[PDB]
């Protein structure tokens, strides 16, 4: 049992990536935002408050003959976004790229934040962190990956995000076709329930690599790269005009400027993010100030390797008894 | 931008 699905950016900025998934019988196809930094499969639904859905495709559990209420079961989730979603829970058959999982917990939103209602391209989230983070009560549920593990050829998915371009999520195998050279595997701590690993240093442009341990999370659910204040300061110091703004709330730079690449260390290996991935365009339409894609971690409490860093690598989430994270060049 | 659990 394997499965490959195409993931597609939702805008030209690559803010997020959507993957079609099949829920119910017969199938209702919803575009979900595959989030390795949460653990809940939640979807807009026939129960979602109708003042909170605006162009999204909804999951109608009443039309699925595989769909069943999980009586008394209930969910509430909060993101680093400040994003909120909550409601009740169904079991149903869920397929991703032809990999089918039956009795998947599908958490139907009665309630959804502004942030979600505002985003018409996202029909919900599919969480791929560890199941301890799942939010459903009184009985915690497991994630789609956990429900597939055993059935999979290898208990593994890869992420291969594209820069201004589609890419692929594979489940059950490693496409030795998709990366260059060697995959470097590095230890994962599951203790907080994240794909949490430790990077071995950084370089800015063609500068000297500084060996320093950076702990953070692989999170395809976050757009930007979030690194400590020290590291992020060295980065933007190399871009004439860049400053941290109170107003806009982050490093900005003049759109006319030239972003140097950013190198992160995975073991003895090195992944360069080309400077182009670090441009997130004008902070407002018409503005000649542009938003940087490396920002300070200081206000989250965690360093996040988000889409900006993962899109530069072919990434393997080895989800074995001893989980590991692989990076390759692509 | 989005910042997927807290």
């Amino acid at each position: 049992s394997t499965g490959s699905a195409t993931t597609t950016p939702i805008d030209s900025l690559d803010d997020a990536y959507i993957t079609p998934v099949q829920i119910g019988t017969p199938a209702q196809t919803l575009n979900l935002d595959f989030d390795t930094g949460s653990s809940d499969l939640w979807v807009f639904s026939s129960e979602t408050t109708a003042s909170e859905v605006d162009g999204q495709t909804i999951y109608t559990p009443s039309k699925s003959t595989t769909a069943k209420l999980l009586s008394g079961a209930t969910w509430s989730i909060s993101y680093g976004d400040g994003s909120s979603s909550s409601g009740d829970v169904y079991t149903d058959t869920v397929s991703v790229g032809g990999l089918t999982v039956t009795g998947q917990a599908v958490e139907s939103a009665k309630k959804v934040s502004s942030s979600f209602t505002e985003d018409s391209t996202i029909d919900g989230l599919l969480g791929l962190a560890f199941s301890t983070l799942n939010t459903v009560s009184p009985t915690q549920q497991k994630t789609f990956f956990d429900n597939a593990k055993a059935s999979l050829d290898s208990p593994v998915f890869t992420a291969d995000l594209g820069y201004h371009a589609p890419g692929t999520y594979n489940f059950g195998f490693i496409d030795t076709t998709a990366y260059t050279g060697s995959i470097t595997y590095t230890a994962v701590s599951t203790k907080q329930g994240f794909w949490e690993w430790t990077s071995t240093g950084y370089a800015v442009g063609s500068g000297t690599f500084k060996s320093t341990s950076i702990d953070g999370i692989a999170d395809t659910g976050t757009t930007l790269l979030y690194l400590p204040a020290t590291v992020v300061s060295a980065y933007w110091a190399q871009v004439s005009g860049a400053k941290s703004s109170s107003s806009v709330g982050g490093y900005v730079f003049p759109c006319s400027a030239t972003l140097p690449s950013f190198t992160f260390g995975v073991g003895s290996a090195r992944i360069v993010i080309p400077g182009d991935y670090i441009d997130f365009g004008p902070i407002s339409t018409g503005s000649s100030s542009c938003f940087g894609g490396i920002q300070s971690s200081a206000g989250i409490g965690i360093n996040i390797f988000g889409d900006v860093a993962l899109k530069a690598a072919f990434v393997v989430f080895n989800g074995a008894t001893t989980p590991t994270l692989g990076f390759a060049s692509k | 931008p989005t910042e997927x659990r807290e």
